[PDB]
């Protein structure tokens, strides 16, 4: 509910190193 | 070939060049670990285009919680990200 | 010098000599983690005469708790027992 | 109390590792 999707922005690609996190 | 010898003593080599550049020769700060990522790794991994990154990863690098990752965390990013080496490297 | 790159790839070649070794090419049993301690490091460490030292090294390794560590979880031993090098290995 | 030391034995030096762990 309070969550922020944070859709889009480039920094996303920090995400994609998350998936080692997890 | 056993050679985990060698890679021990180049895995430190290269923490070298960094920690060496700014006073915090045995710890590195998230501004100085930013320089080993975007700096050195200028095509290997992909480079950081903003700071905030580098402050996420603080969060899991930052184990002492002091905003600055001593030379024993900064070794731990790199077993983890060569993990995922290993299936860009598939020998196969 | 930015040698990352050969670090890394080094890194997995050493864990594709035992990994395939036995039928676990993508797993790891304290059985045969304790082949690359004990016969990968001769010399370079401290060779293990005890498997219970293996069964003690899995509490920490075995993060998944099945009694074999996987390849990533292989890496992140790598790079804790390096810490240590740098102590021994003083450039400096 | 119902600790044991467990001293001697070379396997010990599982614990010079330990100094890693932490
Ligand atoms: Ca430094
Ligand atoms: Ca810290
Ligand atoms: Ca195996
Ligand atoms: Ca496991």
């Amino acid at each position: 509910s309070h969550l922020k999707s944070k859709k889009g922005q480039s920094t996303s690609r920090h995400k994609k190193l998350m998936f080692k996190t997890e | 070939m056993s050679e985990l010898e060698k890679a021990m003593v180049a895995l430190i080599d290269v923490f070298h060049q960094y920690s060496g550049r700014e006073g915090d020769k045995h710890k590195l700060k998230k501004s100085e670990l930013k320089e080993l990522i975007n700096n050195e790794l200028s095509h290997f991994l992909e480079e950081i285009k903003e700071q905030e990154v580098v402050d996420k990863v603080m969060e899991t690098l930052d184990e002492d919680g002091d905003g600055e990752c001593d030379f024993q965390e900064f070794m731990a990013f790199v077993s983890m990200v060569t993990t995922a080496c290993h299936e860009f490297f598939e020998h196969e």
